[PDB]
């Protein structure tokens, strides 16, 4: 946080502070990738050289750059997120079958349908429309309907 | 004169806490030495030229010049440097490895009087081996406007006397040679 | 329709979202019109006109029926019964058809515009773009075409790959090869040239004779970090970031083709045509990750060069280079095959 | 309106519309205009035009990319004219000033068209249709070439060459410039006589002298003197070698630094003093590589201090500071040399070999521009064009380059045809016995197409002074008579209507792009209906 | 409709030729009055800062005014490169260009001659026009006194022209000089003219040697002999090494006391280095500064400071040493010679006077005259003499100059115009009616008769003597030979080619396209 | 009175003419002739 700046006093530190940070990051992605997870999201912005080793194994990267769009995730598979960079826990990963890629509105989507088994919680609703208008006041809509099940719980 | 800070580029480092009274006392000291081996020579008066980049004496040097009786004069111009060399006779001294004796000029007086808010810092009497020798006059007067037309005055003056000394002979002025040389063209004007 | 906007930008197209984007409509009811073309644009791509004039002619139909003392809940309580009887009698208009296994469909789509009348020739290429991406992907950056201002429409032809701008003159340009027999493809991501290492730049030397190794061991690894890359035989050479002169020239004395300047948009798609993979980093290259094809040659098209790759036994991609007169020309046979290549 | 303010589109008071008959009239005016421009341009007897630019500098043009190019239009159906001629220009650059008359003259046809009520879009696919039936019998017509030996294919390139230099200034020296345009080709080309590269030859002007003192040199041109002219001019080779050895460097003569920032920190007076000895021994090292090398006239691209200036001397080396890394790209492939990076990895093998270099002056104070020139053929050709005025030389470094691309164009395979309006009259009849049988609702979109492609014809016959319709009479007679059909309109006048005698020749690939720009131009603009255009 | 933009001035009629035609009417009939041996010098208003300018050359003239005419900048662009190739000749380019324009005028006016038909007789036209400068031409080549005596000639025939025609007699022995002080080497930046106002117009000279700007810095003397000079170009003063970023670890000021002093040793080691040449001058680029100026001192050496890079060039060829630096070698490197050495005072400003040098391959003019725009005029002058004169060395063979040059292009043009007949014969006729023109001028800027006196030169030249010219000191014919007036080959062709090709501009256009300005 | 605030007597005629702003470029000469007699002679600045 203070000042990171390289020093190199002689050859022999030139010569290997360029593989020592493929090294690095190499040996770190050993033990994420031993654990056999195949899809990490991302709270920020992810270097070129940490992608290179992920995709290595088949490492799906999901960008999430804010904290209300992080936290709303972890419930759906119901992991406990960690910011060191080691091995996460067996017990904090979460379940997820498929992450498909399709076309629906001519944009590239990622979609991370459950099954029947192992539900979870905090879905969506994909709501369709020809009108950018109408689609904000059925969507206001849905939160009339979903403010009328609050009703239910307090009383 | 000053600390040490060559034109090279620089930085001093302190790794220990008592090297800041070494450095200290070296500073001063390579102020003094300076100054001790100007005594060794007895050169009595300093003229320093106009200093670039930083200050040319020192205000520590101070002490040691005027406590020892040495007169201090700074910021003069570059092209008056020839001048004093050529009237005092003095070489001048760029290190202190070439400063002796021999280059160093001579005076009997360097007296600076007060009068009328306005000093002047005059040298009585030159003897040295120099066929060129100098001359200095001043200028006095009401306001500064008067004082640039003496000047020019005495320029159209010191003219005269080089062209006499430029090219021998003269001829009497007061319209003279105008009518003389107009009588002569006219007498061979009707000839031609 | 003919418009030229506030910045002189000229436009001519026959198209419903095309001419109310440009249009910068403000009034509010009018603008539910440019969301039902961009809509009808987005999930399909053609047709936006009859949508519009049909939603007019709803909306002036119900004009004589709002003068007289009907309310607004009987309109749309008709519109919205009689559409669900209009979508089932579609159903039933429409055919189950199985038989006789794309090209009727191309050139209908391609009506109302300039390339309608040329449907013999660009028919029989463009539904060959379809057929080489696979079911369930449908990819459309794969069919990423580009502007060539010059020439003439008949003289384009068909690619089995991606012909990219080198928009840069490097200084041992010339000094290589133009033509490849076997051609080999490696996608690179470092950048090679002589600069700071990784995002800094200090370093403190006390004596002299190591500020000559310093100086040597930048100048070492940089050659081995191209060695590295010349080991495995890549012929062409590819990397997102700038290449300096120092790497080119470096390539150019052993029959080394290189290039950069290049859009990550770009780089997707020569990795799917030439069937490789990225790899930002030259210690773990090795021989089975690099692309082939066919042949290679770099040729004239519209005072710019572009390499062109051709000839692949499994491309995914289809690009055209868009040749043409005027700048609207080449924009109109895109729209053109934009849209029909959204319908096959 | 009703009161309020009945607003669509932002800015609504400002931009315009124009639609029905008005806008098309627009339109085919507006195409007139410009080819009123064109007409009293096109053809040997044609006349230059000047373009004065906003900045005062002006051209003296008669290229019609070039004129509209310079132009500040306001009218968008120009605006596409003005790409249209810069299409021409970029791919085959070589009938510019003819695609804007002859849209412009479907585009005249066309207006009485629409006065009859026929649908824009049956006019358009009337030229479509009569455009490839031009093209397919006239690639039947034409002959190859392919057949003679290369002694006869150099004079086939002549036949072009006079043709592309005359109609422009450069056609006094035309003579010469034809030898020395195919002269610049003989050297640079393909065994299997295919696909030359046109980039290896780049353009160069220079400001002064005469065009007589115009002659060829195969080198680069540098317009930079040597370091510390003390040493001869002209350097010559020694008595027994290959060549003088020319090195290039990219590297300049200084001690070996970091790229990064860096801080060599001298804690001592020894170290200091090591520090000199470091400096003088890179430079003692550095002229010694060099020399070890053989090299004797060294190429620099990023400087070097006055330090190296007495070494380079002293061992009688020639060298240049400033040279552009574009430059260097022209030196390597001219020398067959290879670019070192660095003095290690200096080798014997990759410098480069040429006969001499030498400079002069051209006057008085201009410049000192090196020359450098070829013992044998090579891959690299610079034209060395002089002229009386900066405008001379400036139109004669595009027309020498139109003259470069029309050979550039017979270098494809059987790709020939004779000119002279012998190509527009032979196309225009044909269509007209077409509609004799083909009559349909089409019928007069052929007669109009028949009559666009006789207006060249026409417009050489005002610019020669000329009787237009006894000249289309006589050469429509004459096609109809006999079916040999490579007489055209002859304006120098030398007798004789018969053409290939002349020696008139015209790339076949060329001539086929006129009808395709001109009438994919015409189908664009015969589209338009409504014309939106908003205030600056 | 109008395709055009706002304020877009188009000229698509017979305007647009009277535009252009009357522009180089004006440009010609400017300079009309500045051609021949009588004619006037001008006068230049700058409009910024009041700095006149008095110039008799044409190209100084029409840069210098305003034009906009787009046929302003063709006369404007063929006089800058006339001025650049010859030095000479600028205004008889100008005044031939225009008049060819003025002759092709009434052609297309009155006679209805085609553009293209004009031009092609003047290609004909041109073609025969330099072939007579091929046979009459002369090589004085075989011997040198007759070569020196043909500088003397065309030096009299260039100066006289200028202010300096009573002084062209004294002149042309100071041009030819330099000539054959360069012997050869035709680069006019090679000649440093020092601009000195006051004195008589005659009181200039041509020392043999180099003379400097400056003067001595501190103390070294005025009067010296037997002095070896050695140049360089190298820093030689508070030396920073070549990469910046070499820094001190000071521990203590005591250590960076001795780091100073280091500094001082090895600029002390390299001043020790320059006495083991031997020398006593020393000259350097860079202004030198106070700590190895005054080393010098007690080595008995003189320095000179703050030397222009172009002036290195001129000073090492009148030494005829060589420019040293890197002062370990003394045995390769090379050191010139000199006889004496003197300060000297020309007005205010002192200069260093050379003499007695081995090598002349370059030299120095003091100019003295009462303004500073006569003391400008006479350097625009000179430049315009030594650059005839230095291209005549590499083009020895010239031409008769007086009326004679003119007239027998016209007597070989008028020969060939009757074996093309037809309607080019009257565009041919034209380019030799034109070429009569240059005669005229000459005759009416000196108050004579524009008809009987070119009638007399007509008739005299077909009779069969091909020496006859015009006189204007008497205002009759006289032989050349006699007189002694010639201009060079390269002159002749340049105006011809160049006069003719500038009349193939302005005839090929009949559009003027104007767009904005900026 | 000079354009800037420094006033200055003067009885030289070519401090006079150098002082002097004139519009007139013949006129202006004049101010060169007394600068070329004040640096070659130094008297009679104003009688040439
Ligand atoms: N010397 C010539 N003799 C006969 N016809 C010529 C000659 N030169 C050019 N032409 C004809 O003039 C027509 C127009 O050519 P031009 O307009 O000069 O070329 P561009 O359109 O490329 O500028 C061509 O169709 C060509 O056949
Ligand atoms: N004393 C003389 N007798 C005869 N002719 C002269 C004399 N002096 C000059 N001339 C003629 O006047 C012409 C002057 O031309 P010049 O003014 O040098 O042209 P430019 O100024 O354009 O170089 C010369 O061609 C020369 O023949
Ligand atoms: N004492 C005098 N009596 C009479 N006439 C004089 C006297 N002194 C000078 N003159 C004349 O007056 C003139 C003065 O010129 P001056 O004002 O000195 O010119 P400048 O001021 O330009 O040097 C001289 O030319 C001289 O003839
Ligand atoms: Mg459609
Ligand atoms: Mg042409
Ligand atoms: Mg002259």
């Amino acid at each position: 946080e203070t000042k990171g700046t390289v020093l190199l006093h002689n050859a022999q530190e030139m010569l290997d502070f360029s593989k020592g940070e493929e090294k690095q990051i190499d040996a770190m992605m050993k033990e994420i990738a031993d654990m056999g997870v195949e899809c990490i999201v991302a709270g920020a912005g992810v270097g070129e050289l940490a992608l290179h080793y992920l995709n290595r194994y088949g490492i799906l990267v999901l960008k999430v750059p804010s904290k209300f769009e992080l936290r709303r995730l972890c419930r759906v598979c119901g992991a406990t997120p960690l910011p060191r960079l080691g091995a996460p826990t067996p017990e904090e990963l979460g379940l997820v079958e498929t992450v498909k890629t399709m076309e629906i509105g001519g944009d590239r989507v990622t979609v991370f349908k459950q099954e029947q088994g192992e539900i979870s919680r905090t879905s969506t609703i994909i709501l369709r429309g020809a009108t950018q208008n109408n689609l904000d006041d059925i969507e206001r809509a849905i939160d009339d309907g979903v403010a009328a099940v609050k009703g239910l719980m307090k009383p | 004169i000053s600390p040490p800070k060559p034109d090279t580029e620089n930085n001093i480092i302190v790794n220990d806490y008592r090297q800041m009274d070494k450095i200290l006392k070296e500073e001063r000291a390579y102020l003094l030495n300076i100054c001790k081996k100007i005594k060794k020579a007895k050169c009595n008066v300093l003229l320093i030229q106009k200093s670039i980049l930083r200050d040319a004496v020192n205000d520590l040097a101070l002490h040691f010049l005027s406590k020892l009786n040495i007169m201090v004069v700074k910021d003069i111009e570059r092209e008056e440097i020839e001048f004093l060399s050529k009237g005092l006779g003095c070489k001048p001294i760029a290190d202190i490895e070439l400063f002796t004796e021999d280059r160093l000029g001579s005076a009997d007086l360097v007296e600076e009087i007060d009068s009328d808010g306005s000093k002047i810092v005059r040298v009585t009497g030159i003897r040295n081996n120099n066929a060129r020798p100098t001359v200095s006059v001043v200028i006095r007067g009401a306001n500064n406007m008067i004082i640039d037309e003496t000047e020019r005055s005495l320029h159209d003056a010191l003219c005269v006397i080089r062209c006499l000394v430029k090219e021998r002979g003269l001829i009497a002025g007061g319209g003279a040679p105008e009518i003389e040389i107009s009588r002569r063209l006219s007498k061979e004007a009707r000839s031609m | 329709i003919l418009i030229v906007t506030s910045n002189q930008k000229t436009t001519i197209s026959n198209d419903g979202a095309t001419i109310l984007k440009l249009l910068d409509v403000v009034h509010p009811a009018a603008k539910t019109l440019v969301d039902i073309s961009r809509a009808q644009d987005a999930e399909v791509g053609d047709g936006t006109t009859s949508v519009t004039i049909l939603a007019g002619e709803l909306m002036k139909e119900a004009k004589p029926f709002l003068e007289e003392g009907i309310s607004s809940h009987l309109i749309m309580k008709g519109y919205r019964k009689a559409v669900s009887l209009a979508v089932e009698k579609i159903n039933e208009l429409a055919v189950d058809i199985t038989s006789e296994k794309l090209e009727r469909c191309a050139r209908t789509a391609m009506s109302s515009k300039l390339i309608h009348n040329n449907a013999d020739f660009f028919v029989k290429m463009c539904v060959d773009a379809v057929l080489s991406l696979d079911r369930n992907d449908l990819d459309d950056k794969l069919i990423g075409i580009k502007k060539i201002p010059g020439g003439a429409m008949e003289e384009s032809l068909f690619i089995n790959g991606v012909a990219f701008k080198k928009t840069f003159s490097y200084a041992g340009f010339e000094q290589q090869p133009k033509k490849f027999n076997n051609p080999k493809i490696l996608s690179l991501n470092v950048e090679l040239e002589l600069k700071a290492e990784k995002d800094n730049a200090e370093v403190r030397v006390e004596h002299v004779e190591d500020y000559q190794a310093i100086v040597d061991a930048e100048w070492q690894l940089i050659f081995e970090k191209l060695r590295q890359v010349e080991e495995t035989g890549a012929n062409i050479v590819l990397s997102k970031l700038p290449i300096g002169d120092l790497a080119t020239q470096f390539f150019a004395d052993r029959n080394i083709f290189c290039a950069g300047r290049v859009s990550a948009d770009d780089m997707n798609r020569v990795i799917q045509a030439v069937g490789g993979s990225i790899q930002s980093t030259t210690s773990d290259i090795k021989p089975e990750h690099l692309g082939t094809c066919a042949l290679f040659e770099e040729m004239q098209i519209g005072s710019e060069r572009y390499n062109l790759f051709q000839g692949c036994p499994q491309a995914k991609t289809c690009t055209l280079l868009l040749r043409g007169g005027a700048e609207q020309v080449i924009a109109e046979v895109e729209r053109s095959l934009h849209d029909a290549i959204m319908i096959v | 309106e009703m009161g309020r303010p009945f607003i669509i589109v932002k800015d609504q008071g400002n931009k315009k519309r124009q639609h029905g008959l008005e806008a098309k009239k627009s339109h085919i005016l507006a195409a007139r205009s410009v080819a009123s421009i064109i007409k009293t341009s096109l053809g040997p007897r044609g006349l230059d035009k000047i373009l004065i630019s906003p900045d005062g500098e002006i051209t003296i043009t008669n290229d019609g990319a070039t004129i509209l190019s310079q132009m500040e239009l306001d009218n968008e159906i120009a605006k596409l004219l003005v790409q249209l001629s810069k299409s021409q220009d970029d791919e085959i650059g070589d009938g510019t000033t003819g695609v804007v008359v002859l849209a412009s003259a479907l585009l005249d046809q066309a207006l009485e068209l629409i006065q009859k009520g026929i649908h824009p879009i049956k006019i358009a696919n009337g030229f479509d249709e009569a455009a490839k039936l031009a093209i397919s019998k006239l690639e039947e017509t034409c002959d190859d070439i392919s057949a003679s030996n290369d002694e006869l294919f150099r004079d086939f390139l002549l036949r072009a060459a006079k043709t592309s230099l005359g109609s422009k200034i450069v056609s006094k020296d035309h003579d010469r410039f034809a030898e020395m345009a195919v002269e610049a080709v003989i050297n640079v080309m393909d065994k299997d006589r295919k696909d030359v590269d046109f980039d290896l030859i780049k353009m160069q002007g220079r400001v002064g002298g005469s065009i007589s003192d115009s002659k060829l040199i195969n080198g680069v041109i540098l317009d930079k003197d040597f370091s510390h002219p003390q040493m001869p001019k002209c350097v010559l080779p020694k008595e027994g070698s290959d060549g003088v050895k020319l090195a290039i460097l990219t590297c300049p003569f200084e001690p070996p630094k970091p790229k990064t920032k860096h801080k060599l920190d001298i804690s001592s007076v020894e170290e200091y003093q090591k520090l000199q000895t470091y400096e003088q021994d890179k430079f003692k090292e550095m002229i010694d590589d060099v020399k070890k090398a053989g090299a004797d006239v060294v190429i620099c691209q990023w400087g070097f201090d006055d330090e190296a200036n007495h070494l380079l001397l002293q061992n009688d080396l020639p060298a240049v500071r400033w040279v552009g890394g574009q430059e260097l790209e022209h030196i390597a492939i001219s020398t067959n040399g290879r670019i070192v990076p660095r003095f290690q990895d200096l080798s014997k093998d990759k410098l480069g070999t040429c006969s001499r270099i030498y400079e002069q002056e051209f006057g008085t104070t201009k410049d000192r521009m090196l020359i450098i020139e070829q013992s044998k053929e090579t891959k690299t050709v610079t034209c060395f064009v002089r002229g009386s005025n900066k405008m001379i030389v400036d139109e004669a470094e595009r027309a020498l380059h139109d003259s470069l691309c029309v050979v550039r164009n017979l270098v494809k395979d059987s790709r020939v045809v004779y000119g002279g309006g012998a190509a527009e009259v032979t196309m225009s009849l044909a269509v007209s016995e077409e509609a004799d049988k083909q009559r349909g609702i089409d019928q007069y979109a052929f007669r109009g197409f028949a009559q666009a492609l006789d207006t060249i014809p026409m417009t050489l016959a005002e610019n020669s002074g000329l009787d237009p319709i006894g000249t289309l009479s006589t050469l429509k007679s004459k096609q109809l008579k006999e079916k040999i059909s490579n007489i055209g309109v002859d304006c120098l006048g030398y007798g004789s209507n018969d053409m290939k005698e002349l020696f008139v020749v015209d790339p076949f690939i060329g001539k086929k792009q006129q009808i395709l720009l001109a009438t994919q131009l015409c189908r664009m603009i015969l589209k338009i209906d409504n014309v939106i255009i908003s205030g600056k | 409709v109008q395709i055009f933009g706002d304020q877009v001035t188009e000229e698509r009629a017979e305007n647009a030729r009277l535009s252009a035609f009357v522009g180089a009417i004006a440009v010609g009939d400017l300079v009309k009055s500045t051609l021949g041996p009588k004619g006037m010098d001008k006068l230049l208003q700058s409009a910024s800062s009041n700095t006149c300018m008095v110039t008799n050359d044409g190209a100084t003239i029409l840069k210098s005014i305003p034009l906009d005419n787009p046929a302003a900048k063709v006369l404007v662009n063929i006089s800058k490169v006339q001025d650049d190739e010859v030095g000479d000749g600028t205004t008889s380019v100008t005044v031939l260009s225009a008049e060819l324009l003025r002759e092709a005028e009434k052609l297309i006016d009155q006679s209805k001659i085609h553009p293209q038909t004009i031009i092609e007789g003047y290609r004909l036209a041109s073609a025969a026009a330099l072939d007579a400068l091929t046979k009459a031409a002369v090589d004085n080549s075989h011997d040198k006194t007759m070569f020196r005596e043909d500088l003397i000639h065309i030096a009299k025939t260039t100066l006289s022209s200028k202010i300096l025609s009573q002084d062209k007699d004294h002149f042309a022995e100071l041009a030819t000089n330099a000539i054959l002080r360069l012997k050869g080497s035709t680069n006019l930046e090679h000649i440093q003219i020092i601009k000195i106002l006051g004195g008589k117009l005659s009181d200039s000279f041509l020392d043999e040697g180099f003379i400097l700007a400056k003067k001595f810095g501190n103390n070294q003397p005025k009067r010296i002999e037997n002095a070896k000079i050695l140049i360089a170009n190298t820093t030689l003063d508070t030396d920073k090494v070549k990469i910046f970023g070499t820094k001190f670890k000071v521990d203590s000021t005591a250590k960076l006391a001795q780091l100073e002093k280091a500094e001082r040793e090895k600029m002390k080691n390299k001043i020790a280095k320059i006495s083991k040449f031997g020398i006593n001058t020393f000259i350097n680029r860079q202004l030198i500064y106070d700590y190895p100026e005054q080393l010098f001192t007690d080595l008995g050496i003189n320095s000179i400071e703050h030397a222009d890079f172009e002036g290195v060039e001129r000073l090492a060829l009148v030494t005829g040493g060589e420019v040293v630096s890197t002062f370990d070698e003394p045995s390769k490197c090379k050191l010139g010679e000199c006889d004496v050495i003197e300060e000297i005072m020309l007005g205010e400003q002192p200069f260093l006077k050379f003499s007695g040098c081995k090598a002349g391959e370059a030299c120095t003019i003091v100019l003295r005259g009462a303004t500073d725009q006569t003391l400008d005029e006479a350097e625009r002058s000179l430049h315009d003499a030594l650059s005839v004169l230095s291209q005549t060395t590499k083009e020895t063979r010239t031409v008769l100059g007086g009326g004679c040059a003119e007239m027998v292009m016209s007597k070989a043009v008028d020969t060939e115009a009757q074996n093309i007949d037809g309607k080019k014969s009257l565009a041919v006729e034209a380019f030799a009616r034109a070429l009569r023109q240059l005669p005229t001028i000459l005759a009416d800027n000196a108050g004579f008769d524009s008809s009987e006196l070119v009638s007399k030169l007509r008739s005299s030249i077909y009779n069969g003597i091909s020496t006859s010219g015009l006189d204007l000191n008497n205002g009759t014919i006289a032989d050349m030979r006699q007189l002694g007036i010639v201009e060079s080959y390269k002159l002749k062709r340049a105006v011809v080619s160049s006069a003719s090709e500038a009349a193939e501009v302005l005839l090929r256009v009949d559009n003027i396209i104007r767009a904005r300005p900026r | 009175k000079t354009s800037r605030g420094e006033i200055i007597i003067s009885n030289d005629g070519h401090t006079i003419l150098k002082q002097m702003a004139i519009l007139h470029p013949v006129a202006r000469m004049l101010v060169e002739v007394s600068a070329a007699q004040d640096s070659e002679a130094g008297d009679g600045t104003t009688s040439v």
